[PDB]
Protein backbone atom coordinates (compact mmCIF):
# COMPACT_ATOMS: atom_id res chain seq x y z
CA UNK A 1 0.00 0.00 0.00
CA UNK A 2 2.51 2.53 1.08
CA UNK A 3 6.22 3.20 2.67
CA UNK A 4 7.79 4.04 5.79
CA UNK A 5 9.72 6.80 6.43
CA UNK A 6 13.30 6.78 8.32
CA UNK A 7 12.50 9.23 10.30
CA UNK A 8 15.52 11.08 10.40
CA UNK A 9 16.35 12.62 14.15
CA UNK A 10 15.37 15.95 15.30
CA UNK A 11 16.21 19.35 13.43
CA UNK A 12 19.59 20.41 14.12
CA UNK A 13 20.59 24.09 14.29
CA UNK A 14 23.84 24.43 13.03
CA UNK A 15 26.70 26.56 15.22
CA UNK A 16 27.82 29.73 13.07
CA UNK A 17 27.39 32.07 15.64
CA UNK A 18 30.76 34.86 15.59
CA UNK A 19 31.57 38.11 16.43
CA UNK A 20 28.54 40.51 15.15
CA UNK A 21 30.40 43.65 13.70
CA UNK A 22 28.85 43.90 10.40
CA UNK A 23 30.26 46.79 8.02
CA UNK A 24 26.68 47.05 7.24
CA UNK A 25 25.96 49.98 9.47
CA UNK A 26 29.12 52.39 7.67
CA UNK A 27 28.42 51.44 4.43
CA UNK A 28 24.58 52.28 4.87
CA UNK A 29 24.42 55.74 6.44
CA UNK A 30 26.80 58.26 4.73
CA UNK A 31 26.07 61.45 3.62
CA UNK A 32 27.76 61.05 0.52
CA UNK A 33 27.39 57.87 -1.75
CA UNK A 34 29.00 56.56 -5.41
CA UNK A 35 27.96 57.77 -8.63
CA UNK A 36 25.85 55.20 -11.02
CA UNK A 37 28.32 54.86 -13.70
CA UNK A 38 31.17 54.09 -10.49
CA UNK A 39 29.06 52.33 -8.11
CA UNK A 40 31.57 51.33 -4.71
CA UNK A 41 32.03 47.62 -4.29
CA UNK A 42 32.09 46.40 -1.34
CA UNK A 43 33.07 42.43 -0.26
CA UNK A 44 31.23 42.23 3.09
CA UNK A 45 31.56 38.67 5.39
CA UNK A 46 32.97 37.36 8.21
CA UNK A 47 30.21 38.20 10.14
CA UNK A 48 25.90 37.49 10.76
CA UNK A 49 23.46 38.45 7.86
CA UNK A 50 21.88 41.20 9.48
CA UNK B 1 34.16 -50.09 -34.30
CA UNK B 2 34.69 -48.00 -30.75
CA UNK B 3 32.61 -45.63 -28.49
CA UNK B 4 34.08 -42.55 -27.40
CA UNK B 5 32.27 -40.76 -24.17
CA UNK B 6 31.11 -37.30 -25.19
CA UNK B 7 29.77 -34.70 -22.37
CA UNK B 8 28.49 -31.07 -23.18
CA UNK B 9 27.75 -28.45 -20.79
CA UNK B 10 24.68 -25.50 -21.05
CA UNK B 11 24.19 -22.41 -18.99
CA UNK B 12 20.91 -20.45 -18.97
CA UNK B 13 19.62 -17.96 -16.86
CA UNK B 14 16.22 -18.44 -15.06
CA UNK B 15 15.70 -15.29 -12.88
CA UNK B 16 17.15 -11.83 -11.62
CA UNK B 17 16.45 -10.42 -8.37
CA UNK B 18 13.38 -8.58 -7.93
CA UNK B 19 12.93 -4.53 -7.50
CA UNK B 20 10.60 -2.96 -5.69
CA UNK B 21 10.48 1.09 -5.33
CA UNK B 22 7.82 3.59 -4.25
CA UNK B 23 7.50 5.97 -6.83
CA UNK B 24 7.20 8.87 -4.52
CA UNK B 25 10.47 8.78 -2.50
CA UNK B 26 11.98 7.77 -5.67
CA UNK B 27 11.18 11.16 -7.60
CA UNK B 28 9.98 13.56 -4.96
CA UNK B 29 11.81 12.00 -2.16
CA UNK B 30 9.89 13.19 1.18
CA UNK B 31 8.11 16.33 -0.70
CA UNK B 32 4.62 15.88 0.86
CA UNK B 33 3.89 19.07 -1.40
CA UNK B 34 5.18 16.71 -4.47
CA UNK B 35 2.88 14.01 -3.53
CA UNK B 36 0.29 16.32 -3.50
CA UNK B 37 1.20 17.61 -7.14
CA UNK B 38 1.33 13.80 -8.72
CA UNK B 39 -1.54 12.56 -6.71
CA UNK B 40 -3.55 14.43 -9.67
CA UNK B 41 -1.56 14.01 -12.28
CA UNK B 42 -2.64 10.33 -12.58
CA UNK B 43 -2.42 6.49 -11.62
CA UNK B 44 1.39 5.75 -13.18
CA UNK B 45 2.94 4.88 -9.39
CA UNK B 46 -0.38 1.99 -9.49
CA UNK B 47 0.76 1.16 -13.08
CA UNK B 48 4.35 0.55 -12.18
CA UNK B 49 3.72 -1.48 -8.91
C1 LIG C 1 38.50 -47.67 -27.49
O1 LIG C 1 39.53 -46.71 -27.24
C2 LIG C 1 39.94 -46.64 -25.87
C3 LIG C 1 40.95 -45.52 -25.77
O2 LIG C 1 42.20 -45.90 -26.32
C4 LIG C 1 40.49 -47.99 -25.41
O3 LIG C 1 40.79 -47.92 -24.02
C5 LIG C 1 42.13 -48.39 -23.79
O4 LIG C 1 42.17 -49.81 -23.61
C6 LIG C 1 43.49 -50.34 -23.39
C7 LIG C 1 43.36 -51.84 -23.32
O5 LIG C 1 42.05 -52.26 -23.70
C8 LIG C 1 44.09 -49.73 -22.13
O6 LIG C 1 45.42 -50.20 -21.96
C9 LIG C 1 44.08 -48.21 -22.22
O7 LIG C 1 44.52 -47.64 -20.99
C10 LIG C 1 42.67 -47.70 -22.54
N1 LIG C 1 42.68 -46.25 -22.69
C11 LIG C 1 41.72 -45.46 -22.19
C12 LIG C 1 41.88 -43.99 -22.45
O8 LIG C 1 40.77 -45.91 -21.56
C13 LIG C 1 39.47 -49.09 -25.67
O9 LIG C 1 40.05 -50.36 -25.39
C14 LIG C 1 39.01 -49.06 -27.13
N2 LIG C 1 37.98 -50.07 -27.35
C15 LIG C 1 38.23 -51.27 -27.87
C16 LIG C 1 37.05 -52.18 -28.03
O10 LIG C 1 39.36 -51.62 -28.18
C1 LIG D 1 28.75 31.31 19.98
O1 LIG D 1 28.79 32.21 21.10
C2 LIG D 1 29.33 31.64 22.30
C3 LIG D 1 29.20 32.69 23.38
O2 LIG D 1 29.53 33.98 22.88
C4 LIG D 1 30.77 31.21 22.06
O3 LIG D 1 31.28 30.59 23.23
C5 LIG D 1 30.84 30.23 20.89
O4 LIG D 1 32.20 29.91 20.60
C6 LIG D 1 30.18 30.83 19.65
N1 LIG D 1 30.16 29.86 18.56
C7 LIG D 1 31.20 29.67 17.74
C8 LIG D 1 31.00 28.63 16.68
O5 LIG D 1 32.24 30.30 17.84
C1 LIG E 1 23.04 55.98 10.98
O1 LIG E 1 23.33 57.33 10.51
C2 LIG E 1 23.50 58.28 11.57
C3 LIG E 1 23.68 59.63 10.91
O2 LIG E 1 23.08 59.67 9.63
C4 LIG E 1 24.68 57.88 12.45
O3 LIG E 1 24.81 58.81 13.52
C5 LIG E 1 24.47 56.48 13.00
O4 LIG E 1 25.62 56.06 13.73
C6 LIG E 1 24.20 55.49 11.87
N1 LIG E 1 23.97 54.14 12.39
C7 LIG E 1 22.95 53.77 13.18
C8 LIG E 1 22.93 52.33 13.58
O5 LIG E 1 22.09 54.56 13.57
Amino acid sequence: TSNFRVQPTESIVRFPNITNLCPFDEVFNATRFASVYAWNRKRISNCVAD
Amino acid sequence: TNFTISVTTEILPVSMTKTSVDCTMYICGDSTECSNLLLQYGSFCTQLK
